[PDB]
Order: structure tokens, then C-alpha cells, then sequence
């Protein structure tokens, strides 16, 4: 004669990730050298080699953000190749209910 | 190596403090860290923990790295009443653990 | 089962996104390094005009 | 550091130091780092 | 660390600073919006009025307070325990609060 | 002069850059967000069951 209670699931939880930090010491300067150049050719001089740095970094921050994209898009294929299995299970227990 | 850094998902410098103390990580004193599924398992329970952790781990972990943490920080990271940690440390204090 | 998994897999897509390197931090402070150095030296550049 | 000792016998203001240590820093790669250089040769050309 | 990368940045930027050439606010609001996330500058500026206003923390801390120990009793790459760091973490974590 | 216009090409590429990846953040923060209901439905539909 009892009807038992319907005890129903509650939703489930958000998913939380966790952003941390690196962090690195400061630099330290080499220690200066004495040389035969007056200033305005060892000036032309060492712009020359500072504007080859900066040439340096311009290429790697092109490296940095296309390696980092190409892993991206290397784990969206990983990811549905995962997802395609569960579709196919269900399209068989399909046919089993036709 | 490679392949247990990336599977267990743990940070950077969690990883870091790992290799350097094991003893942090309760590995037995004195002997390099073992890769043995032992030792997997509870690293990837730290993980979970610090992901859980959320927003907060950033200090959390640092406060950790120190031998600073205490009931009331960590509470307030995992938002868990403080009388409860220090309560459950008291009662974990009184029992014998190995 | 499925939208499960989808749930997991978009976290591990935003966790990706912000763990790695190139992310918005660094963007960040390129922007406040770099505006930093291009306003001294346009000092530099119109003080020499 | 070359040029700034050949500043500092052009002149005699051994105190002015222009470069400075914080051009890289590894936390972000060392990226931007030669700009701050040339920021630092522009200011020893000027005042010069 | 990212308090700690908060301390190199500004320390490196605001090195050779003069107190009357410029305020020390409007020098001093560009770094802290690079290194605490902020879209705008000048986001970072209003925000750094606030809180001068407030005064975080235990140890009332203020741009000139902050800006005279960054000067003094900061070595940028280290881990050393110092007295007044307390004030200044906790006026950090307002500053980002 | 020619110095001052190549930093302000490199300050507008990164302007460019770290607004998208901002956006590209805050893509994957929202469709985080729209799962969850797409989870209670699918519960739903098996209590109609």
C-alpha cells in the first residue's frame, strides 16, 4: 500500500581549474670594458647590434604564439576523435531499439 | 619522465618542490622520488587538490613552499569553516597515524 | 555520458588556454612595457626635431 | 657597456650610469628585451 | 609570484624616477596595470586613487611609502624576509581586490 | 623618427593580438557556462523516461 519517495539527483557541479604563476629572478650586468672608439662609433656600432636584438625578438614572439595555436590545434583533433566514440555506441543501441 | 609530467597535470612548481623534497611530499627521507604507481596516485590527488583550490592556490601553494600555512588561510581557500581544520588537526593529533 | 565528457574537455580546453605560455598575461604586460618605452622615446625623438 | 665607458672618458661624469640591470627577465622569455637597450642608447646619445 | 612580478616590474620601470618632473601616481599607473590584469591605464590610475584613499592594510600604505621602500629595502630576484613586506603584500592584494 | 615608427607598429600588433586573446578567453569561459544547463536537461529527459 506505500508508495515510496522519489528521491530525486541534484545538478552537477561547475568544474574549477587553478591559474598559477611562474616567477624568476632579476638579471645581472656583465662587467664593462675600456675601448679605442670615441663615442660616436662605438655608438653606430652598438645600435647596430641592439636593432639585430630587437630583429631576434620579433621573430621569437612570432615562434611563441604560432607554436602555442599549432598545440591547439593539434588537441582539438584529439578531442573529437574521443567524442566520436560515444555517438557511435549510441547510434548502435539505436538500431537495437528499432 | 615526460610522460608522468604531462598525465599527472600538476603545475609547474608544485613539480619543482617535488623533485627537490620529496620529504615535502611525505616520499620516504633521504631517497630520489619514486615513479611507482604509489607515488602517481598521490600526485594526482595533489593536482585535484590544488585545482580545486581555484583562484586562491596562486597563494596557497606559495604560502605552502614556506612552512607558513596554517588552519585559517587554508579554510579560507577551500571555504570550509576554520573551527572545523582546526578541530579535525587536533583530533588527527590525539590518533596514531603512520 | 557523452555531454559529460564534453564538459570535461572544455575544461581541459580553458585550462589549456590558460596555462600556456603566449596567454593574456604576457600580452599584458608586452602592452604596458611597450607603452612605457614608446612615450620616452618620443620625448627622446621630438626633443631631437 | 662599451659605449658608456667611451661616454664616461668623453666626458668626465663617471657617475652617470645609463644601463641598467632589469633589460631581460626570464619570467616573460627575455621578450621585448632589446628595446629597452635601444630606449638606453637613445637616452646616452641625447644627452650627450 | 605574481606579487613578486608586480614588485620586479615597477621597481625596473620606476628606477631613476624624479619626484618633480612627474607625479609619481601617473608614472607609477602604468606598470601596476601591466602586471595586475587590467584592460586600461587609466583603470589602473582611478584604482590607484582608491586605494590611497583607503589606505589598505594593518600599516597604512600610501604611493610615497610604497615607491620609498620599493627603493630602499627591495632586491628584486631574492627570497628574503623583511619586516615591512607584510604591509606591502597585503596593499597588493587590495590594489587587485 | 624611423626608430619611433617601428616601435609603433610593434605596439600596434600587439594592441591587435592581446584584445583577440582576450575574446578568445572569454569564448571559452561562456560556453563553460552554457553546459551546465545542457547537463540538467539531459537529466531530465531520462526522469521522463
Amino acid at each position: 500500500l506505500y508508495l515510496p519517495i522519489y528521491a530525486t539527483p541534484a545538478d552537477p557541479k561547475a568544474l574549477l581549474s587553478a591559474a598559477v604563476a611562474t616567477s624568476q629572478g632579476g638579471g645581472k650586468l656583465p662587467e664593462s670594458f675600456m675601448s679605442l672608439w670615441r663615442f660616436p662609433h662605438m655608438l653606430e656600432n652598438a645600435r647596430g647590434m641592439v636593432s639585430q636584438l630587437t630583429q631576434f625578438g620579433s621573430t621569437l614572439q612570432n615562434i611563441i604564439e604560432r607554436q602555442d595555436a599549432e598545440a591547439l590545434n593539434a588537441l582539438l583533433q584529439n578531442q573529437a576523435a574521443e567524442l566520436i566514440l560515444t555517438n557511435l555506441s549510441i547510434q548502435d543501441k539505436t538500431i537495437e531499439e528499432l | 619522465l615526460e610522460m608522468v609530467y604531462h598525465s599527472t597535470g600538476i603545475n609547474e612548481n608544485a613539480f619543482r618542490l617535488f623533485v627537490t623534497k620529496p620529504e615535502m611530499f611525505g616520499a620516504a627521507t633521504g631517497a630520489a622520488p619514486a615513479h611507482d604507481a604509489l607515488s602517481l596516485i598521490m600526485l594526482t590527488r595533489f593536482a585535484d587538490w590544488v585545482n580545486a583550490l581555484g583562484e586562491k592556490a596562486s597563494s596557497v601553494l606559495a604560502a605552502f613552499e614556506a612552512n607558513s600555512l596554517t588552519a585559517e588561510q587554508l579554510a579560507d581557500a577551500m571555504n570550509l569553516d576554520a573551527n572545523l581544520l582546526l578541530q579535525a588537526s587536533i583530533q588527527a593529533q590525539n590518533h596514531q597515524h603512520l | 555520458t557523452s555531454l559529460k565528457t564534453q564538459q570535461e574537455q572544455t575544461q581541459s580546453q580553458l585550462a589549456f588556454l590558460q596555462r600556456k605560455f603566449s596567454n593574456q598575461a604576457l600580452y599584458n604586460w608586452l602592452r604596458g612595457r611597450l607603452a612605457a618605452i614608446y612615450f620616452q622615446f618620443y620625448d627622446l625623438a621630438v626633443a631631437r626635431c | 657597456l662599451m659605449a658608456e665607458q667611451a661616454y664616461r672618458w668623453e666626458l668626465n661624469d663617471d657617475s652617470a650610469r645609463f644601463i641598467k640591470p632589469g633589460a631581460w627577465q626570464g619570467t616573460y622569455a627575455g621578450l621585448l628585451a632589446g628595446e629597452t637597450l635601444m630606449l638606453s642608447l637613445a637616452q646616452m646619445e641625447d644627452a650627450h | 609570484p605574481e606579487i613578486k612580478n608586480l614588485l620586479d616590474t615597477v621597481y625596473h620601470g620606476l628606477q631613476g624616477f624624479d619626484k618633480d618632473k612627474a607625479d609619481l601616481l601617473h608614472v607609477m599607473a602604468p606598470y601596476i596595470a601591466a602586471t595586475l590584469q587590467l584592460s586600461s591605464e587609466n583603470v589602473a590610475h582611478s584604482v590607484l586613487l582608491w586605494a590611497d584613499k583607503l589606505q589598505p592594510g594593518d600599516g597604512a600604505m600610501t604611493a610615497e611609502k610604497f615607491w620609498d621602500w620599493l627603493n630602499t629595502k627591495y632586491t628584486p630576484g631574492s627570497s628574503e624576509a623583511v619586516e615591512t613586506q607584510e604591509h606591502i603584500v597585503q596593499y597588493c592584494q587590495a590594489l587587485a581586490q
